[PDB]
């Protein structure tokens, strides 16, 4: 309808606010599955450690929430007129967000799931894994930080 | 105004300074991690001949250095200010073209050599200053590519 | 007469691009999930009367 | 294959669309220049800090699992290494830091502008600059992530064998890491001289 | 590149074999056993060594050279189907075709057992446990091949390797069997040199390629000697017996076929300078060990490369035939060649 | 007719209502077809678990009626004359529950075939297969909680 | 801005000038390695031939000085102001050298690698492999000489 | 510039001179490399078989001369002012003698690797492997006939 506010603009909020979820889904799905296998292989022969081996279920499980917080806060920034320097800070916001969870979510299952075999046969490799865990985790909160600096910027002496 | 300076110019000016780096990275990076498998493969076997056979990866380090020169001079010829034509951004993308891909070909020829020759080296102590002139043949490859990307840099300004 | 297109005009053309974009992240990270295989040694009853 | 069979389906349809329009004397019409004119440079400056920090952590995920998946495997006879091997996975997660740095640095220079100077010569070059120096620092932290990860699951493995070895090996781990340094340092000469849209 | 993927799958499994390596015995842990005076001296000295308590159920009488090579050897097979465990994928297949070679020697053995009319338990304690199949024991049952093959054999991974093999007598002996025993090897060092061309990616490839060369090669020349017992053989039935993968392949095994006597032999491997000089000079099995061993200490030099497990066992092996030549010849008391034992490590 | 609604608006929604029951019907029948071969192999032998192991077939089920639900609603959305901005909300909020869901069937059909074998071996494997399973049951919810959430923004204040 | 010499020009001088540096070396560092890999295998036994097998790495070190030549040579005759036809004519002088210098290098690795390994156990075969490097060697400076007659062209007779 | 002889037609004639040496020269490339390999391994145990066995060499060596005659007689019909039908002519002159030597060049690797190793088992086979290439040899020259003509007819009764 103007120069600053085309009709086409929303496109990039609603596809932005989509791919946070979907992006952190995958992620937090490789990471359960593949986690989870080794859960159901050691405890075959040591049922004593279930509940202490859900700790990379846990994980990964936090990057999904993240990406559900990121598309909260895009979600009511959203209008049928709306500037189009405000659609490329939505987009922009899900893209960091969702790779950001999306790789991290891969490196939980993967660690995840040799910390479980290895800890069933050295006991003292659990704390271990927790660890190298948490460094994985974190870069899901990265991605996050990235989408609050730009969301702030969003409707800012817009006009 | 200037037809022979559009106002997109500068787009293939930062294409090169960004050719420039992430394709000599990508050899030093294949340089050192191919040849420290090789180093450390051997390191259960023959420990005290790991001291001298750093010098694969510090060539490949020295790739990561012309990049980072071509770099530098490509972006003190860039502002908003200056009218930037756009024969000097062709020439600009053509500098980082050429130093990158040849750094990425001597950090391939820097791996494969550095990690047969160590494995072989225990073997054999007499095989040594041989893997070495062999390893400059591959370095001279990303010395070509910079003897050609400061001549553009200095005719695409005048 | 300045268009760059009347079909192609520069609002579909950075909304094919960023799709394109969407797509092929999406289309990597559908080959790793494929690739996924099961353990099922440690799954299965194996005995053996020569070992035992 | 079908893959690699699109590949050249497409190379062949940007090759007869090319042609069509040439001998029909309209080769103007496949004109980039607009589109470099006249597309936002909001867009290619919300690219580069997304692809910034989102390459970095590729990276830095990556190295992770090479150098935490073979520690682990390794630690099983030698369980005193995965305090003492910690050091890989500090290299590696200090890349993501890197993409980071300049997303603070870079969303400061995002500013709203008038309709009438939206494409001028100063916001178009800042449009261009932070994404080619988003690429350059995500693109690059991308391989030094992959590469310390390679480094650092043989180091687990040699110290395994000997805690002496160890240390060697640290060296080649160090000059990987120049990688990441060297990157961030070029983008930031790049957006130097680049100014805040007006 | 190498590492760039392998560790997606296979990061736990590399890990865990190279930790399984530091633990083969070095030349000053050989001579630590060579000088102990019995076998309740050599206990305790293992004990110092990755094999730990593996004899702390066992009293003093019930140790012979005999229960020491059993729980050396159980030792490995547990390690081998822990390994075998957590993989997946063609690292799966990969570690079943190794188990392949195990039974083929176990079918040769249930068989000749009941030409000779034996229990299947006085056979069974002597099969390899790496090599069973649920219808091993069955094979018990008949002589006439054909029948095995149908009610039993079908349903195996074997099925493939007999094409070459409906060639037997009604009756079945031992040098018909042993010549169905050299067919199937043909056809498995056949299909598995072709599968790790395939699927196996490099540098493991270029590894397992040399390594199976080896394999073919040594039983080429056994083959060869072998037949030198007998009285005559056609030369184009020996052809069927050789692989066609190896560094003999084409123009040695042509020449090998046709050797009627031991200098006919060495005018074949003379031009290959691999294998020149073993027919020489010394015991010719010892020299296979030895060139075994450095090809296996070479495949370490590698990372991120899966032929290391194939590399592992052969070396372990090596090791308990090792500690059972020791242990014999502390019992027996003869120490004149005490000092066999082969090591690289 | 007019600049904010023309006449290529209903195309995103269409495909966003049928992308909702699509994408969810792959994931849902990846569940019950990888972890109805495992429930099959055990009840073989002891056919006594067999209403027991019904639950991964179950979740699988579940996903396909977040699809359901949202496709029904963005249907009753559409319209001949409607805003384009309309048409992006309706083609998020699809893809969201879909791509989402899709995630978690596989997840559910991995650790269901892994969980019902390991369990007939070890009976106390069954309450951690239970937990595993909503881990990735929950990475259906949160689409569709954010494809109601758009929806919910997609009529009002739009002219 | 004249219809001959138009702003654009200059483009197809500068891919050029790159291309005969970017494929010389990719021929001489494929070369140069695998010639490389056969040399040091080979001097474990027998290292008395160490500084007579390095020929084939000095033939591949041939073909990217070929390569420098042409980019040097163009980049002199390259300016603001210029035509077409100089600039389709660089483009071509650059893919000559090129491509054809990348060939010389699959052949000169190829060979490199069996001549040295054979050299080692019948000596009479190392002026075997010198003929048919030289065969190879020669392929790239035919390229050279087609360049050298097109850049000599570039600037003749051009308004 | 003028209808019949516009500014771009040089690029095509370019292009047809280099594709003529390009494409000789990789077929002449997987001759030399094959047969190489063939050679050094024969000549290990028969080296007076060596000067004989050269001869698949030369074949494919004197497939890439036939792409440099063509290429010369090309850039001499070039011009900043010259009419498309002698344009289009000349990327036709060079595609025929270019991909009909690639074609030449891999029957004459493949021949002369597997007459090379079985003559040192059979003399007589030596005059059949040759009779075998000369067949081989002569279809990169009805290639070179096709260019030939071309050429002699592109600057024909030409405005
Ligand atoms: C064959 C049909 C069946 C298969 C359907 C599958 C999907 C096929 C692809 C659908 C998208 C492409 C077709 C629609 C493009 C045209 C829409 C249109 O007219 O919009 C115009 C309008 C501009 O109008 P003006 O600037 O005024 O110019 C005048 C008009 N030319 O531009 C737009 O609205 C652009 C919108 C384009 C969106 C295309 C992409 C849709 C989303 C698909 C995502 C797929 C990838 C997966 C993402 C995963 C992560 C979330
Ligand atoms: C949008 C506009 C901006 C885009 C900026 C993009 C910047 C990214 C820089 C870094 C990218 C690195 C990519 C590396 C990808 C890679 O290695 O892929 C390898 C992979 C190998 O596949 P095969 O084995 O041949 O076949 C499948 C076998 N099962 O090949 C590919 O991925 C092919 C490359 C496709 C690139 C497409 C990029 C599209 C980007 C959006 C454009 C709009
Ligand atoms: C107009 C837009 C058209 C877009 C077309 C996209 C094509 C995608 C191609 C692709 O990546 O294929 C999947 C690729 C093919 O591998 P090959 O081994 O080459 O398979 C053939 C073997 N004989 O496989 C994978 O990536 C792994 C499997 C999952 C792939 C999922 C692909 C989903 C594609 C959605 C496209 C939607 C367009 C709208
Ligand atoms: C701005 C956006 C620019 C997008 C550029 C995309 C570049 C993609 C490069 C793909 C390279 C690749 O995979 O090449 C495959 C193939 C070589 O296959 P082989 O290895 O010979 O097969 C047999 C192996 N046993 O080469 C090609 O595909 C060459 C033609 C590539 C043309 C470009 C393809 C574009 C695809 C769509 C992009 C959107
Ligand atoms: C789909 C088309 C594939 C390419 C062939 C084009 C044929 C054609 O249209 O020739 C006439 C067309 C003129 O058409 P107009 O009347 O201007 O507009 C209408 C266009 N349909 O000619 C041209 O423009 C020349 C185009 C040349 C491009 C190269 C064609 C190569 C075709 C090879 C096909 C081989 C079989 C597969
Ligand atoms: C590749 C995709 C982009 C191709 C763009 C081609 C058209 C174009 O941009 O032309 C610009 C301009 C002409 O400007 P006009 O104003 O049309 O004419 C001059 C009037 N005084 O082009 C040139 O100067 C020549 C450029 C030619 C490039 C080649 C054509 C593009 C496709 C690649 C062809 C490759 C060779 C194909 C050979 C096929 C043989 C089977
Ligand atoms: C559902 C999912 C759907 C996904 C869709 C995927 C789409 C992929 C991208 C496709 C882009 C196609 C663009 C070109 C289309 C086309 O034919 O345009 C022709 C059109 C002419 O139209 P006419 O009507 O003839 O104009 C008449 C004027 N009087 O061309 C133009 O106007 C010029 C357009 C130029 C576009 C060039 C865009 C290139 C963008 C590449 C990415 C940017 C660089 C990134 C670098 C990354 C480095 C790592
Ligand atoms: C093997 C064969 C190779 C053949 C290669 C053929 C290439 C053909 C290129 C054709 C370019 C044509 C350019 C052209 O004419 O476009 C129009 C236009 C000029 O229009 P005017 O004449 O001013 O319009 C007047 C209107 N009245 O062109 C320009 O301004 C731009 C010219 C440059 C084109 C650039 C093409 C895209 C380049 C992308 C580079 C990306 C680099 C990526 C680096 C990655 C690093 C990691
Ligand atoms: C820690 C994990 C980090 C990565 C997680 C996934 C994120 C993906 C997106 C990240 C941004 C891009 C960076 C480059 C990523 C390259 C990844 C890569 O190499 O992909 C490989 C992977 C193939 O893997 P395989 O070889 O089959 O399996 C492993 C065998 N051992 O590549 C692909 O699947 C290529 C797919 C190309 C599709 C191109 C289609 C583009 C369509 C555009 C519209 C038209
Ligand atoms: C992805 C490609 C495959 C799926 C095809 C999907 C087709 C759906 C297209 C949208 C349908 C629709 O309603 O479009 C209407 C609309 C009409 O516009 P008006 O200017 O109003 O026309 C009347 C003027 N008097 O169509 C258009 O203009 C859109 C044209 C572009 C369509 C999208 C093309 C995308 C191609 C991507 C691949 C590129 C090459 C590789
Ligand atoms: C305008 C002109 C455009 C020219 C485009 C040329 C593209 C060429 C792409 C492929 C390059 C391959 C590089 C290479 O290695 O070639 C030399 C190499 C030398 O032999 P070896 O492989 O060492 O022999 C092994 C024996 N066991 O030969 C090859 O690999 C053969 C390459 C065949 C490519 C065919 C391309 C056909 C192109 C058709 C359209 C034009
Ligand atoms: C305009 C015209 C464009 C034409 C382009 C043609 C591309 C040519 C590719 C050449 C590939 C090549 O060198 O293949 C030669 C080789 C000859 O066999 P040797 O390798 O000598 O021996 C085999 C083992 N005994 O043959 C092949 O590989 C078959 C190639 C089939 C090509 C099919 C092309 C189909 C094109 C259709 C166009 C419409």
């Amino acid at each position: 309808m103007t120069e600053l506010c085309p009709v086409y603009a929303p496109f990039f909020g609603a596809i932005g606010c989509a791919s946070a979820i979907i992006f952190t889904s995958l992620g937090a799905a490789y990471g359960t599955a593949k986690s989870g296998v080794g859960i159901c292989a050691t405890c075959v022969l040591r049922p004593d450690l279930l509940f202490k081996n859900i700790v990379p279920v846990i994980m990964a499980g936090i990057i999904a929430i993240y990406g559900l917080v990121v598309s909260v806060l895009v979600c009511y920034s959203l209008g049928q007129k709306q500037a189009l320097y405000t659609g490329f800070i939505q987009l922009g916001a899900g893209l960091s967000v969702g790779l950001s969870g999306l790789a991290a979510g891969f490196a939980i299952g993967i660690v995840g799931d040799a910390g479980v075999r290895g800890s069933s046969q050295q006991p003292r490799l659990f704390v271990g894994m927790i660890l190298i865990l948490i460094f994985a985790e974190v870069l899901g909160l990265y991605g996050l930080i990235v989408a609050l600096l730009l969301n702030s910027r969003a409707t800012q002496d817009v006009v | 105004s200037n037809i022979y300076a559009p106002l997109y110019a500068p787009f293939f000016g930062f294409a090169g300074c960004a050719a420039a780096m992430v394709l000599s990275c990508l050899g030093a990076a294949i340089g050192t991690a191919k040849s420290g498998i090789g180093i450390a493969g051997i390191g259960t076997f023959k420990p005290e001949l790991i001291m001298k056979s750093l010098i694969p990866v510090v060539m490949s380090g020295i790739l990561a250095i012309y990049g980072l020169v071509v770099a530098v001079l490509i972006a003190g010829n860039l502002s908003p200010t200056e009218d930037y034509t756009l024969f000097n951004g062709f020439m600009h993308l053509s500098c980082g073209l050429c130093v990158g891909f040849a750094c990425l070909s001597s950090g391939y020829a820097i791996g494969m050599v550095g990690d047969v020759g160590v494995r072989k080296y225990m073997h054999q102590p007499r095989l040594f200053v041989g893997i070495v002139l062999i390893l400059i043949f591959s370095e001279v490859l990303g010395l070509y590519g910079m003897i050609v990307a400061l001549i553009l840099n200095t005719r695409g300004s005048e | 007469d300045d268009i760059l297109s009347s079909i192609w005009t520069e609002g579909l053309l950075m909304c094919l691009i960023v799709s394109a974009l969407l797509l092929f992240i999406l289309i990597v990270a559908l080959s790793w999930i494929s690739n996924l295989d099961i353990t099922y040694g440690a799954l299965e009853k194996s005995t053996n009367p020569i070992k035992k | 294959s079908f893959s690699h069979f699109l590949y050249y389906l497409v190379l062949i349809v940007v090759i007869v669309y090319g042609l069509y329009k040439l001998f029909t004397g309209h080769g103007s019409d496949i004109n980039f220049g607009k589109f470099l004119l006249r597309t936002s440079p909001y867009m290619w400056a919300n690219l580069g800090i997304a692809l910034c920090v989102g390459l970095s952590v590729v990276g830095a995920a990556w190295g992770i699992f090479i150098t935490g998946s073979s520690m682990i495997g390794a630690g099983v006879r030698a369980p005193r290494i995965t305090t003492k091997n910690l050091i890989s996975i500090i290299f590696c997660e200090v890349v993501a830091i890197y993409g980071l740095i300049i997303a603070i640095v870079f969303s400061s220079k995002l500013t709203v502008a008038t309709a009438e100077n939206m494409y001028s010569k100063s916001n178009l070059y800042t449009g261009y600059s932070l994404f080619w120096a988003g690429i350059t620092v995500g693109a690059s932290n991308l391989i030094c992530g992959i590469a310390v990860g390679i480094t650092g699951a043989t180091a687990a493995i040699s110290d395994a064998a000997d805690s002496a070895l160890f240390v060697k090996i640290l060296v080649i781990e160090i000059f990987g890491s120049i990688l990441g340094l060297l990157g961030l340092i070029v983008g930031l000469l790049m957006a130097g001289k680049a100014s805040e849209f007006q | 590149m190498e590492g760039v993927y392998f560790n997606i799958d296979n990061g736990f499994i590399e890990g865990v074999v190279r930790g399984y390596r530091n633990g083969l015995l070095s030349n000053n842990q050989y001579i630590n056993l060579t000088q102990c005076d019995t076998l309740e001296d050599l206990k305790l000295q293992l004990s110092s060594t990755d094999y730990g308590n593996f004899l702390s159920s066992v009293s003093s009488e019930s140790l012979t050279t005999s229960l020491i090579q059993e729980y050396a050897s159980s030792k490995l097979y547990h390690e081998f189907n822990y390994i075998r465990d957590q993989s997946s994928g063609s690292t799966r297949k990969f570690m079943d075709y190794i188990t392949y070679g195990y039974m083929i020697d176990n079918v040769a053995l249930m068989i000749t057992g009941t030409i000779h009319d034996r229990d299947k338990g006085e056979i069974l304690q002597r099969c390899h446990p790496l090599g069973w199949f649920d219808t091993l024991p069955t094979l018990s049952v008949a002589t006439d091949l054909e029948s095995l093959y149908e009610t039993v054999l079908v349903d195996t991974p074997l099925a493939p390797y007999f094409k070459n093999c409906f060639d037997t007598a009604e009756e079945l002996d031992d040098m018909n069997i042993e010549i169905i025993r050299n067919k199937l090897y043909k056809a498995y060092l056949e299909d598995f040199y072709n599968f790790v061309t395939e699927e196996i990616p490099e540098p493991a490839k270029e590894c397992m390629q040399t390594l199976l060369g080896f394999e073919a090669d040594r039983r080429s020349i056994n083959i060869a000697l072998n037949s030198l017992q007998s009285s005559d053989i056609d030369p184009d039935l020996k052809s069927d017996l050789l692989p066609n993968i190896g560094k003999l392949y084409p123009l040695a095994t042509f020449h090998l076929a046709q050797a009627q006597d031991f200098e006919g032999v060495r005018a074949a491997l003379a031009n290959v300078y691999e294998y020149r000089g073993f027919l020489e000079t010394g015991n010719l099995e010892d020299h296979f060990y030895q060139l075994e061993m450095e090809l296996c200490r070479d495949a370490f030099t590698q990372q991120f490369a899966i032929s290391t497990v194939w590399a592992w066992m052969k070396s372990k092996e090596q090791e308990v035939r090792n500690i059972t030549w020791i242990a014999e010849c502390i019992a027996q008391n003869q120490r004149e060649r005490i000092n066999n034992y082969i090591s690289v490590y």
